[PDB]
RNA sequence: GCGCGCUACACUGACUGGCUCAGCGUGUCCUACGCCGGCAGGCGCGGGUAACCCGUUGAACCCCAUUCGUGAUGGGGAUCGGGGAUUGCAAUUAUUCCCCAUGAACGAGGAAUUCCCAGUAAGUGCGGGUCAUAAGCUUGCGUUGAUUAAGUCCCUGCCCUUUGUA
């Protein structure tokens, strides 16, 4: 079916992931974008600035996959 | 990243419906007359960030891109880029937009069909007219 | 020491299963640092048994008309989906992936014994390498299709795979048609 | 003080030069970590894990490579550095070190110290390649 | 200007191939059996090799 | 005297070798300063055609060599010397140039 | 230490850093414009594409001496793609590589060679393996 | 009328050299590597054809097998009788048509009816 | 007249090369400065020189 | 309406930038270097009848960053409108080549059917032949590099031996 999958965070899904991401045991961009119903530009970049703040573990970064993590 | 609090969903310029949900250096390749490559410099020449969705443009940016859009010879685009380079009738340099290429196209092919030139007539048959072999291929 | 990609040990891995004891090559002796050797495994019978299993894995990745020659990608899939696997489940992936295989393997299979258009077919074992081989095919064709053409990439699906395989999961691709070729065997006998 | 010595993989070939210093290992004028296929960065690492660096301390080796493609010169290069050091531990050693060399590197992996010899097979009229044939019709 | 070894050994091969056709058809009737070219930059000898040479001189 | 060289091409090997040999030990025997043979790239030309003149059969294809063997002899002689060396060795089947400087 | 010595990805990007905060690099007035061959669909991301470019260019003739516009211009090329016919080796452009060399001339980088080509100064060289020097010292 | 953006009245005037560029590029070369014999053969039939016609009646009928002359702001009026293979197909030559081949306006072939 | 008979240019082109031997212009092999058809060409190629190995 | 094929249907992927490796073999037409043009190409001056110069043949997939996000979409580039160059005496039924614009079918293909066992299949470029202009063809060369089998006469044919035949 079509998956209209949103291009900006809204409130009800922003502050989700500010509380919720920050513990999975497998941290993507694919995932993310998957579950929240985020756009795959967005879903990167979301990953990219919870990483600034230090909320996330980097375990290892390429240009197909870059895979984080929750810390402790 | 941060919540938008004015996204634009749907923009209305130059008789087209945009929209701002794609990224705004392929968001205009929707305006016929306008390709990958024109969009791109259009932007570049209006120092506008590439990065930006066409949603979150303000009103006085995307009217300077409509008039650096009509107006191309003013901002200092070159003229091996112009769609119509030596007009048949009055000679000059311009870029034709989804209503004007649409009217260029169904002129020059009236004035083609006018004369009675081969491409002409191969036109109003409805046959190719770049001289490729129609017969085993091109059906229906 | 030698450990997989210099962080993945070989000694606490377990096989289960005696009949696949000597046909699941990764082992003390068959511990290398990379799966990319260039070995002659398939210059004659049964030298195959002695490539490593995370060798014959990303060979069996690289099957599609796109992808044939592109052994140094798998590599990295590999490398990426073992990452997955260790940051999903906890413990070693190559236990995972041996789990898998173990589960993976049918043990009866069908052969054709009549004419062309009808279907008769006689219930018949499996050989330890050809559990191998099947289980392997099976899990690369579950991870190939169910990455086609979603968001996930290759090497988290790959992983998605083995998990669900490696535990017994009716999700995974390989466990539907293992139960689906024994259900068969099982109609016929 | 010194010897030279070759590894070839396909139509790659990697000069490997051993002399005395303090565990020198460049290839090109470039160190191993340096080079391009990092994915296979560990391929060449192999003979200086195996042996141990304590064997390389009293050891200079430059290698330099030519022909091939990519990988075929890895092959070359980590087939060249453990020839060089084989050969070396021979001529200004005792034959029982080079023996204690060789066991350890070929119980790994013997192309290490063998070359693989098989090349790139000669193409046919008929076809596109050197067995796969053009289609056949009937009709 | 000189010619490419290459292209030098080819014009001695068709040299070679047309005198032999040409010696062919005038001295078949004299049975012409095959020839023989040395070459020296002084002069270049053919020795026709042929069953009757009385008859060919 | 002064670096006249001696290029010996041929297509026959056999012929090649025994003519230069020659040279080689007759430059010797009169205690002149000669640098061996150079060996170049072996010239292979190919020519691939169809068998068949009409073109009917199953697109079989000859498949025609010509092998172009090179050698140089490089002397340290005065050119009188030079002269009547290079004279005395001819045989039907390889081509000598001689170079001075 | 020596521009051999260290990662030749990082060592670009921190040239071009170099050649950017100097602000004394002639650009051209069509690089907004203008492609970086004939075989590329869309110009360049990146804005500051010419630095990166005269960084590479640098780095280039500081491996080997002696190159002219007709190698740079087959350095930076790559596969033209032709729609339904097959793609084939396609070179860079003449014009970029040409005016990437007048630029890092004005800077006294590089030289004319007296064989014909362009070799890299000792400005360029000190200039070069200083940039490594720091580019080393990061790690 | 005009063409690229110049009247005919003042294309009539201009002469060989600046009538070159206002073409496109094919023509441009065809003029820039000169014509032969046969075309100036051509144009001389051509005026002298116009030259002795009626002031109000259209210039008679010049026949040719040159399909490959460009059309001149000189040939503007003219009726000529171009070579198909076959037969003569007789054209009048407008001024919106200053740019193409007398080729374009005698088809070859006829156009294919199926059965 | 004598500006008609063989008035038309050939410097280029398949009609203006023909074969040394039989003088046809079909099948043409000029690679080397053979300059000879390729049925012509099987014929003499054992007494040019050329040999058949592999 | 059929028969060889080439490009695809994408995320193991496109796009942009950076990094780093060939082999066969051809040049009286092969081309380095310098200047001007966005590009196709335009000028000027050199080397090579060739392990000598092109050339250390800085090739492409691949490798490492960037942007894209399952949307007939930044997949795919067919068809069509303008221009600007190179061959050639001559380019229209457009010879090739470049630039901007246009953005079709195609979401892995029914019955059926081809080719192939290791440096093989397949992906991927390069040279030769045609060649004034010139490869979606064939003929060669490297490069990355597999799965499955070590068997059978079931299908399609083949060889020998017995018989049977109008
Ligand atoms: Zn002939």
């Amino acid at each position: 079916d079509k998956l209209n999958n949103l291009v900006l965070f809204d409130k009800a899904t922003y502050d989700k992931l500010c509380k919720e991401v920050p513990n999975y045991k497998l941290i993507t961009p694919a995932v993310v974008s998957e579950r929240l119903k985020i756009r795959g530009s967005l879903a990167r970049a979301a990953l990219q600035e919870l990483l600034s703040k230090g909320l996330i573990k980097l375990v290892s970064k390429h240009r197909a996959q870059v895979i984080y993590t929750r810390n402790t | 990243l941060v919540i938008p609090e004015k996204f634009q969903h749907i923009l209305r310029v130059l008789n087209t419906n945009i929209d701002g949900r794609r990224k705004i250096a392929f968001a205009i390749t929707a305006i016929k007359g306008v390709g990958r490559r024109y969009a791109h410099v259009v932007l570049r020449k209006a120092d506008i960030d590439l990065t930006k969705r066409a949603g979150e443009l303000t009103e006085d940016e995307v009217e300077r891109v409509i008039t650096i859009m009509q107006n191309p010879r003013q901002y200092k685009i070159p003229d091996w880029f112009l769609n119509r380079q030596k007009d048949v009738k009055d000679g000059k340099y311009s870029q034709v937009l989804a209503n004007g290429l649409d009217n260029k196209l169904r002129e020059d092919l009236e004035r083609l069909k006018k004369i009675r030139a081969h491409r002409g007539l191969r036109h109003f048959w409805g046959l190719r007219v770049r001289g490729q072999h129609t017969k085993t291929t091109g059906r229906r | 020491d030698i450990k997989l990609f210099g962080k993945w040990s070989t000694d606490d891995v377990q096989i289960n299963d005696i009949s696949l004891q000597d046909y699941i090559a990764v082992k003390e002796k068959y511990a290398k640092y990379l799966p990319h050797s260039a070995g002659r495994y398939a210059a004659k019978r049964f030298r195959k048994a002695q490539c490593p299993i995370v060798e014959r894995l990303t060979n069996s990745m690289m099957m599609h008309g796109r992808n044939n020659g592109k052994k140094l990608m798998t590599v990295r899939i590999v490398k990426h989906a073992f990452e997955i696997i260790h940051l999903l489940t906890g413990e070693n992936p190559l236990q995972v992936l041996v789990n898998a295989i173990i589960n993976s393997g049918p043990r009866e299979d069908s052969t054709r014994i009549g004419r062309a258009g009808t279907v008769r077919r006689q219930a018949v074992d499996v050989s330890p390498l050809r559990r191998v081989n099947q289980a392997i095919w099976l899990l690369c064709t579950g991870a190939r299709e169910a990455a086609f053409r979603n968001i996930k990439t290759i090497a988290e699906c790959l992983a998605d795979e083995l998990i669900n395989a490696a535990k017994g999961s009716s999700n995974s691709y390989a466990i539907k048609k293992k139960d689906e070729l024994e259900r068969v065997a099982k109609s016929n006998r | 003080q010194s010897v030279q010595v070759f590894g070839r993989k396909k139509t790659a070939t990697a000069v490997a030069h051993c002399k005395r210093g303090n565990g020198l290992i460049k290839v090109n004028g470039r160190p191993l970590e340096m080079i391009e296929p990092r994915t296979l960065q560990y391929k060449l690492l192999e003979p200086v894990l195996l042996l141990g660096k304590e064997r390389f301390a009293g050891v200079d080796i430059r290698v330099r490579v030519k022909g091939g493609g990519h990988v075929a010169q890895i092959y070359a290069i980590r087939q060249s550095i453990s020839k060089a050091l084989v050969a070396y531990y021979q001529k200004y050693v005792d034959e029982a070190s080079k023996k204690e060399i060789k066991d350890i590197l070929i119980q790994y992996d013997r192309t290490l110290l063998v070359a693989d010899p098989r090349r790139c097979e000669s193409k046919k009229f008929g076809g596109p390649g050197a067995r796969a044939r053009y289609q056949k019709s009937y009709r | 200007v000189q010619i490419s070894k290459k292209r030098k050994f080819v014009a001695d091969g068709i040299f070679k191939a047309e005198l032999n056709e040409f010696l062919t058809r005038e001295l078949a009737e004299d049975g012409y059996s095959g020839v023989e070219v040395r070459v020296t930059p002084t002069r270049t000898e053919i020795i026709i090799l042929a069953t009757r040479t009385q008859n060919v001189l | 005297i002064h670096r006249i060289r001696i290029t010996l091409t041929s297509r026959n090997v056999k012929s090649l070798e025994k003519v230069c040999a020659d040279l080689i030990r007759g430059a010797k025997e009169k205690n002149l300063k000669v640098k061996g043979p150079v060996r170049m790239p072996t010239k292979t030309l190919r020519i691939t055609t169809r068998k068949t003149p009409c073109g009917e059969g199953s697109k079989t294809w000859d498949r025609f060599q010509m092998r172009i063997h090179k050698r140089l002899i490089d002397l340290h002689s005065p050119s009188e010397i030079v002269k009547q060396i290079t004279s005395i060795s001819i045989e039907p089947g390889v081509e000598v140039e001689v170079t001075i400087a | 230490v020596t521009v051999k010595d260290v990662n030749q990805q990082e060592f670009v990007r921190a040239l071009a850093a170099f050649l950017k905060k100097s602000g004394k690099l002639k650009v051209p007035e069509w690089v907004d414009t203008v492609k970086l061959a004939k075989h590329k669909e869309l110009a360049p991301y990146d804005e500051n594409w010419f630095y990166t470019r005269a960084a590479s260019t640098a780095r280039h003739l500081y491996l080997r001496g002696g190159a002219g516009v007709g190698s740079m211009t087959k350095i930076y090329g790559g596969r033209q793609r032709n729609g339904v016919m097959p793609s084939h080796f396609s070179r860079g452009s003449k014009s970029v590589a040409r005016r990437v060399l007048q630029a890092l001339e004005g800077l006294k980088m590089v030289e004319k060679d007296q064989d014909g080509g362009r070799k890299l100064t000792p400005q360029g060289q000190r200039d070069l393996d200083r940039i490594a020097g720091q580019v080393a010292a990061a790690n | 009328f005009t063409y690229r953006g110049v009247d005919l009245d003042q294309l009539l005037d201009m002469s060989y050299e600046q009538l070159m560029q206002l073409y496109s590029a094919r023509q441009r070369r065809r003029l820039n590597r000169g014509l032969r014999r046969k075309q100036h053969s051509l144009l001389k039939r051509l005026r002298k054809a116009k030259k002795e016609a009626p002031p109000m009646e259209k210039p008679e009928v010049v026949k040719t097998h040159l399909r490959d002359m460009i059309i001149l702001p000189e040939m503007v009026g003219s009726m000529v009788g171009v070579y198909n293979g076959k037969t003569f197909n007789q054209v009048e030559i407008k001024p919106e048509m200053i740019g193409h081949y007398l080729g374009e306006f005698s088809i070859t072939y006829k156009p294919v009816k199926h059965g | 007249h004598q500006q008609l008979y063989w008035s038309h240019p050939r410097k280029f082109g398949q009609g203006s090369r023909s074969c040394r031997v039989c003088s046809n212009r079909h099948g043409l092999i000029r690679k080397y400065g053979l300059n000879m058809c390729r049925q012509c060409f099987r014929q003499y190629a054992k007494d040019i020189g050329f040999i058949k190995l592999d």
